[PDB]
């Protein structure tokens, strides 16, 4: 009789939702099968056996509307679309800078960054570029990723500190994350007074 | 069809549609734009009648002057997004 | 007099029409059964004259627009329309006996005789299709087909070709008006013995067979009840195929154009126990849960008639709110979360017990385990959370309410 | 003033940073093109064109 009691679960009844929670649903799911997407698999899948090199055909000229048409073929072949492709390779070669030798990268390294990012402003104006894809591409690197780096894509407008912490999932990783690129930056900012220029713009950013 | 341009047809249909130029895009395969050049007004009614009567039950057609629902909305969004930008 | 029973059809032909597109779910229904009767009675009136040549052509006519009405009502097919079309086919014969198959052969040769009633005749025949694809008669099916094309075609055991290789015969010029034609129908034989060709072969474990059918299907009439499974489908193919991604594709795709997402968010934790990704698994289910929460016909063959019934093998069955959340409490039990698995097994033993107010929740299936065998999952959930006291009152209870499971239930009132 | 051109801008970069997720939306045919993005694109346009440009 106390065991009945004790057993009968309060949150029994689920009543008929709302039709605005089956879309909230519906995009949830959708985030979820994304999430746990590759498109390195995609390409060795329908394609037999992903880089600039790759869409653009291993260095054929750096002309923007060309790269772009480049995009779209290669979408056209996956049937994903072309903003997706994008996010993708741009947050691969993003790894592929990154990578190439702490918190600063300061030369050359600034140069392939800021032609990258010109380009990603004409896929920004065309749309050819879904942010948010570009965001979780992100987070799977996490590591690679340095903190100019990110504060570049702040300041020439192609995310926001604020729109990529905010598409996170484990919020300690970010908070972690974070508390290393800034204790090592305060360590810098001694280091020469032209890289501590630099490190106090960001800073106060 | 014609080959050279194959997103074009050609009405060969021996009667009043006779040389009555289409076209067709589909986009989700729901959505789709069709074009229609005809050599007067007339035939381009008896044509959407033909047509909305061979179509299924909800097909919501519905007329473009001016650029694409689609397009219309990013060229809209593009103007803010520089705007903002410039406002800010 | 054949101007009047002319005139009556369209007549009812219109109404029909106009419940279908207007109205209330009840006077939709009065107009409906209204016409039906209609129908009913002015077949009565012809099948009261001997054969007439002229009367045929609206005699077919009209027992079809019957049939539909009738069948797309009732949300189903019987044989009391077989034997209308047994009817009228021997009416048919006796202007110009044994069985269906034998009357068919005999009836395309005496209209290949081009008496002017073939607009009708392949319309029965898309029906009689219709019938015997509801009653998985496709040798037979196929057998008429290869006498109404050339025999020639005889070889081309085929359905998905011979369905194509039939060409229904006129424009359909000013006649009795009806509510569907062969077109309109041969339209929705393609698209569902696809459909059906396609899921045998899938479970069947021909995974390159079904591509083929499950692609037929989208494409040629299709509509979006019908594509969200042909696209859970092909990402069961892909998955069985080891083609993770292109799967996962057809499954968001299945999800937007989605009205039913329970079957995609189960193909998805399917997806996840064969990566292993097991957060992702649970949550897919979860989902699935909370989109098996929430929930119109016509006067005209759907594909949804010539549908069937899922078996429990199919990526397309979806059990129960309460089978499902079993499943998930199962599925995170294996897996050791067991803390959650037990709040997931409580919520599913209220559904199960408590219910006694709602709509009672749906008994577990013979080939699954039966109550005692889940009183104890529970139980061990409760273990393994560390809920001890709480174990031992579930035990109690289920004592006090009545083996290996008696055993059973003395040692988990031990480890508490 | 200065207080004035920060409630500007704050009002500004909500409106940009929506618009922003609404275009990503309309690239992944994640939200729907056809319309509440329609009414609401025409809605900021609304906001903005109140007191547009004092012009000092």
């Amino acid at each position: 009789r106390r065991a009945w009691a004790e057993l009968l679960a309060g949150r029994v009844k689920r009543e008929k939702y709302n039709p605005e929670r089956a879309q909230k649903l519906k995009e949830s799911a959708v985030r979820l099968l994304r999430s746990h997407q590759d498109l390195n698999a995609l390409l060795l899948e329908v394609e037999g056996p992903v880089i600039d090199c790759d869409s653009s055909e291993a260095y054929a000229n750096h002309s923007s509307s060309f790269i772009g048409s480049a995009l779209q073929d290669q979408a056209s072949r996956l049937g994903v679309p072309v903003g997706i492709l994008s996010a993708g390779m741009v947050a691969s070669s993003v790894g592929q800078i990154c990578t190439a030798p702490p918190v600063l990268l300061t030369v050359e390294q600034r140069k392939k960054l800021s032609s990258l990012l010109e380009f990603a402003q004409y896929l920004l104006a065309h749309s050819m570029f879904s942010r948010l894809s570009f965001c979780q591409e992100l987070w799977k690197i996490q590591s690679s990723l340095l903190l100019e780096a990110v504060w570049h894509l702040h300041v020439q407008g192609i995310v926001s500190l604020q729109e990529l912490l905010e598409s996170h999932p484990d919020m300690h990783a970010v908070g972690s994350w974070l508390f290393r690129n800034l204790c090592c930056l305060c360590e810098q900012m001694e280091a020469s007074c032209q890289h501590a220029d630099v490190a106090r713009a960001m800073l106060s950013d | 069809i014609i080959k050279e341009f194959p997103e074009v047809y050609f009405c060969e249909r021996p009667g009043s549609f006779y040389g009555t130029l289409f076209t067709w895009k589909q986009r989700t395969p729901f959505e789709g734009i069709l074009i229609i050049y005809s050599r007067n007004q007339t035939v381009m009614f008896q044509c959407l009648h033909n047509l909305i009567r061979i179509l299924p039950i909800n097909c919501f057609l519905k007329n473009l002057k001016s650029g694409s629902e689609n397009f219309l909305i990013d060229n809209m969004a593009f103007t803010l997004e520089k705007e903002l930008v410039t406002l800010s | 007099c054949l101007d009047l029973w002319r005139e009556k059809n369209d007549r009812l032909v219109r109404q029909a029409k106009v419940a279908q597109n207007s109205g209330l779910t009840l006077r939709r229904q009065q107009l409906a059964q209204d016409a039906l009767e209609g129908l009913r009675g002015l077949l009565h009136s012809l099948q009261g004259l001997p054969a007439a040549v002229p009367v045929l052509p609206l005699e077919l006519t009209v027992t079809c627009n019957f049939i539909i009405l009738r069948a797309s009502l009732a949300q189903g097919f019987t044989e009391d329309q077989a034997q209308d079309i047994q009817r009228s086919l021997e009416r048919v014969l006796e202007t110009q006996e044994q069985g269906l198959r034998e009357l068919w052969d005999s009836v395309l040769r005496a209209s290949c005789l081009l008496p002017e009633l073939l607009s009708a005749l392949h319309r029965l025949v898309g029906l009689q299709a219709a019938l015997w694809l509801s009653a998985d008669r496709l040798g037979d099916l196929a057998l008429l087909l290869e006498t109404l094309n050339g025999s020639q075609s005889g070889a081309s055991k085929d359905l998905l070709l011979l369905l194509k290789t039939w060409s229904p015969p006129a424009e359909e010029l000013d006649a009795p008006l009806t509510l569907q034609d062969a077109q309109g129908l041969k339209d929705v034989l393609l698209t569902a013995f696809a459909y059906r060709q396609g899921l045998q072969e899938l479970i069947t474990g021909n995974p390159d067979k079904a591509l083929s059918s499950l692609h037929e299907a989208a494409s040629g009439l299709c509509p979006r009840p019908v594509l969200v499974q042909v696209y859970t489908a092909l990402g069961s193919c892909h998955r069985k195929m080891g083609n993770p991604q292109r799967a996962l594709l057809y499954l968001v795709a299945a999800l937007k154009e989605g009205s039913a997402w329970g079957p995609p968010l189960l193909e998805a934790s399917r997806l996840y126990q064969q990566l292993g990704d097991t957060t992702a698994e649970l949550e897919s289910l979860e989902l699935l849960v909370e989109a098996l929460n929430v929930p119109a016909p016509q006067f005209l063959i759907e594909v949804e008639l010539l549908l069937p019934p899922p078996d429990l093998a199919s990526p397309l069955h979806c059990g129960t709110q309460s089978q499902t959340k079993h499943i998930l409490a199962s599925r995170c039990l294996q897996t050791g979360r067991a803390g959650d698995a037990a709040e997931h097994y409580l919520d599913l033993l209220a559904l199960l017990l408590d219910s006694s107010e709602p709509r009672f929740s749906p008994p577990p299936s013979p080939p699954g385990p039966c109550m005692p065998e889940v009183f104890l999952e529970a139980a061990v959930a409760l273990i393994q959370a560390g809920r001890a006291q709480d174990a031992l009152t579930l035990c109690e209870e289920l004592l006090s309410r009545t083996p290996l499971w008696v055993s059973a239930t003395h040692l988990l009132q031990g480890q508490a | 003033r200065v207080q004035y051109l920060r409630q500007i801008h704050a009002n500004h970069e909500t409106l940009l940073r929506e618009v922003q997720t609404l275009r990503d939306r309309l690239c992944t045919e994640d939200e729907a093109s056809s319309c509440a993005t329609a009414q609401r694109l025409l809605q900021v346009y609304r906001q903005l064109r109140h007191p547009s440009l004092i012009l000092l």
